[PDB]
């Protein structure tokens, strides 16, 4: 089931970079990853979504880049940390509602100015209080994706990390590489979220080739 | 046994001989008669090192790639599945990935590699419709000189 | 010109090239008696110091550097810059300056 491959993928990632302000991110390719039957897995991450316990989130540096975090990570490090350094500046309270209010009710990916004017009673100045957050980020006019405060970091951090382990895998002989000789290798300085998590996300997008050998899965890169 | 095929093709392309050494060349020929994965595997390493910048590694990669051709035959179902690539790569008919350095280099390997396209449709034309189809195609949309 | 190079040559003859400062093939040139040895010692000891330190001091495929590393690639690399033309052109539009002060009296 994919709510397993969420949990142990969780779990690969890296707390301590990101100093506890960040909840802990899986990106849906990974998922598919683990669970080759993607329409399986993406059914199964839909009946997650509604049931409340995780949340999507459009990362933007790829279009088909969904973040995957568990509600409970989001709603504990937001409080804190948005509180925290936000002791006193208005948008506390509004996100507050916002936490209170939205995401139990709505898993959907974008927020649309209608349903929060009307449905939620929010207002332009509670809404630019929760842009100024980090909470929200321009879609189009009046059009608003849900995000993580900080991701920044993140983001920056899996790009460079991705493109060094595609560069790594081009650089051994055939533009090919096995696996375990990549993970055994030593990581570069660059790829600061660790190997395992970057390998799961290139063999799940399709990125690199997966052939199942006699010494193991060995990674190619598709002709292009 | 995949060390040693690794370091035999490279001594024959990285070495840029004008002409195959004959000694390697049969060492080659008879450790690839052993296993057919292993024949992929050349196959593999060849595709490998015609991508890679030099005309004249290039050209040692289809020399390699027209020996095994003709003597083997599962060798001629794996090639043609990708002959596109290949007429690709070796006709540079992409003007976008033209043939490397050295000139001199780039046209024998022009020359060389019309020769044997012409040579495979006289011979297993008719075994691959897929060869006969190239063959018309590089004689016809990009109008290549078989008669130079 | 009066003095002359008058350095040993290879052929034992001594230089006879009228040069005011400095012998193209002899460098600097110092006063030689009529066996080529220089007058002042101190001259002829440097002299012997300078010869001394001149006297110490896929192969198989074509390597595009070579046509890069000879001296014509470096020549044409120096006068086809973009600073030699310009400057090239501001001379010759001051030669155009010069043909067009050819006209003194009249109206030009
Ligand atoms: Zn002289
Ligand atoms: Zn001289």
């Amino acid at each position: 089931s994919a709510r397993a491959a969420v949990s142990e993928l969780m779990q690969l990632f890296p707390r301590g970079l990101f100093e506890d302000a960040l909840p802990p991110i899986v990106l849906r390719s990974q998922v598919y990853s683990l669970v080759p039957d993607r329409t399986v897995a993406d059914r199964q991450l839909k009946e997650l979504q509604e049931q409340g316990e995780i949340r999507i989130v459009q990362l933007g540096f790829d279009l088909d880049a969904h973040g995957i975090i568990f509600t409970e990570d989001y709603r504990t490090r937001v409080c804190d940390c948005v509180l925290k350094a936000c002791d006193g500046r208005p948008y506390a309270g509004a996100v507050q509602k916002f936490l209170a209010s939205v995401l139990p009710a709505c898993g959907d990916l974008s927020f649309q100015q209608d349903q929060m004017t009307q449905t939620f009673g929010f207002r332009d100045s509670e809404i630019t209080h929760l842009v100024n957050a980090g909470v929200l980020t321009v879609r189009d006019a009046g059009s608003w994706w849900l995000a993580v405060p900080g991701a920044g970091r993140f983001i920056k951090y899996f790009v460079k990390g991705r493109q060094a382990v595609l560069s790594m895998v081009r650089k051994a002989k055939y533009r090919e590489l096995l696996l375990s000789e990549l993970l055994g290798r030593r990581a570069p300085v660059v790829v600061r979220l660790g190997l395992t998590y970057h390998v799961h996300d290139l063999i799940g997008a399709q990125l690199v080739d997966c052939i199942s050998t006699t010494s193991g899965t060995l990674l190619r890169l598709p002709e292009t | 046994m995949d060390q040693k095929l690794s370091k035999l093709v490279e001594e024959l392309t990285t070495s840029g001989e004008p002409r195959l050494n004959p000694e390697k060349m049969k060492e080659l020929k008879k450790i690839c008669k052993s296993s057919e994965e292993q024949l992929s595997r050349a196959y593999r390493l060849l595709i490998a090192q015609l991508t890679q910048e030099h005309a004249e590694i290039r050209l040692s990669a289809f020399q390699i790639v027209e020996e095994l051709f003709v003597r083997s035959h599962q060798f001629r179902m794996l090639v043609v599945s990708n002959f596109q690539e290949f007429l690709e790569l070796t006709l540079g008919t992409d003007p976008a990935q033209p043939l490397p350095p050295p000139r001199e280099a780039a046209q024998r390997l022009r020359q060389a590699t019309t020769r044997a396209v012409e040579g495979w449709n006289e011979k297993f034309g008719e075994a691959y419709k897929k060869l006969a189809l190239g063959y018309h195609f590089l004689r016809h949309n990009k109008k290549v000189d078989f008669q130079d | 010109v009066q003095h002359w190079c008058r350095a040993p040559r290879p052929d034992g003859r001594l230089c006879e090239r009228q040069d005011r400062l400095k012998c193209p093939f002899h460098g600097k040139i110092v006063p030689r008696d009529d066996e080529g040895r220089p007058l002042d010692p101190e001259d002829r000891a440097r002299e012997q110091r300078r010869q001394l330190q001149k006297q110490e001091r896929y192969p198989s495929l074509t390597n595009l550097k070579a046509q890069a590393d000879t001296a014509r690639a470096r020549i044409g690399r120096k006068v086809f810059a973009k600073a030699a033309v310009r400057r090239v052109v501001a001379a010759m539009n001051r030669m155009d300056q010069k043909k067009h002060e050819k006209f003194s009296n009249q109206f030009n």
